[PDB]
């Protein structure tokens, strides 16, 4: 049983801290992408993707704003926080009651990767379908599939559980001389 | 300019137009007024024919656009809708993100070489006699880093930026993949 795992590990869970490498993968399994970083997330709607190598890149939400920060580039791109779970459901585990809202979600049987899965399907407009993996120390994968079959396959190590954030762990700093843009549509 | 420096420049010219299937990755921070983004690039080239991955950061969604210089047209996979198609790629492209990139141009300025049948291009020599900006088609393209040479691959381009009016393209070219 997985839907045992996420609540297990959700259980209290106020914050989180931990390290993550994903994969980007074609339909045959070779890896087109590959990166690793820090990962914290905080009740109710805050998050931090740290990209450390191979190019360092910065996404926070900070509850009322994502910032998306290349330092190579010089430039930050900001935008309103709307709904982000359906971006990210992995902020959908410090409020384990939203998942079944937004995501028609469903229990695999047959165990994958050495992991029980949960199928996070889409019911509000994203990507195609989501999926979570978990294992001994809780959520250990996170895959999704977008339209055109691309596939991102995120691993997970590390988990802190409801740790002391510095106070801007959630805010971007800006740096001299980055340009600051709106979110074009 | 240097008689070794003018051979080398026109050896590097004639080596990239002689070999048209290519491709590389990158990155990208695209701006027009106060709005724009940025994302991750795959851009793959077949003569005229080029595949464009763009792999969106905190979205996850990618695009896909494809098209083919000789005609202009383009056609973009991926977004929320189905797929959009249209006489002009650029034009397809800045109506279904708000991205402008100069599509059709991209495959020579990216490899610092000016498009063939244009008009022609104002062309400045960095020391070197490699191209330190070329202005064409309405854009300047400015040639900020290269990428180390080696036996099988000439100097091209690693940093880029092209503006064309208030249009801003900054590119990173971290990764190229050539004909042997």
């Amino acid at each position: 049983g997985a839907r045992q795992e996420l609540d297990t590990f959700t259980r209290g869970l106020k914050g989180l801290d931990g390290q993550f490498s994903q994969r980007v993968t074609d339909a045959n399994g070779r890896v087109k992408e590959n990166s690793s970083g820090r990962v914290a997330l905080a009740t109710p709607r805050q998050f931090r993707w740290e990209y450390a190598k191979p190019y360092k890149q910065l996404i926070v939400a900070d509850g009322k704003k994502v910032w998306v920060f290349d330092p190579d580039l010089e430039q930050v791109t900001v935008r309103a926080q709307g709904s982000e779970e359906q971006n990210s459901p992995l902020v959908a585990l410090i409020d384990p009651t939203r998942l079944d809202k937004q995501y028609d979600v469903s229990e695999e049987a047959a165990p994958r990767d050495g992991l029980q899965w949960l199928s996070l399907t889409p019911k509000v407009d994203s990507f195609q379908m989501a999926s979570l993996g978990f294992g001994k120390d809780g959520l250990a994968k996170m895959e999704v599939v977008d339209a055109v079959g691309q596939r991102t396959a995120i691993s997970f190590s590390g988990w802190k559980r409801n740790p002391a954030f510095a106070a801007d762990t959630f805010r971007y700093t800006p740096g001299k001389g980055v340009d600051v843009v709106g979110d074009a549509q | 300019v240097s008689e070794s420096a003018r051979q080398a420049e026109a050896a590097r010219q004639a080596w990239l137009q002689a070999h048209p299937a290519w491709s590389f990755q990158g990155r990208v921070a695209i701006s027009k007024g106060r709005d724009g983004g940025s994302g991750r690039l795959d851009w793959q080239q077949d003569g005229p024919r080029y595949h464009v991955q763009l792999s969106a950061p905190v979205t996850r969604q990618s695009w896909v656009l494809t098209g083919d210089t000789t005609t202009g047209a383009g056609r973009l996979e991926g977004l929320d809708g189905g797929p959009r198609a249209g006489a002009d790629a650029e034009q397809v492209l800045l109506e279904a993100t708000g991205w402008t990139i100069p599509v059709n141009q991209m495959p020579d300025w990216v490899r610092a070489l000016r498009i063939a049948d244009a008009g022609a291009a104002r062309v400045d020599l960095d020391e070197h006699g490699r191209p330190r900006t070329v202005q064409q088609d309405g854009w300047t393209i400015d040639f900020l880093e290269w990428t180390p040479a080696s036996a099988a691959q000439p100097e091209l381009p690693r940093r880029i930026e092209a503006r064309n009016g208030d249009a801003k393209v900054r590119l990173l070219v971290d990764q190229w993949t050539l004909s042997p």
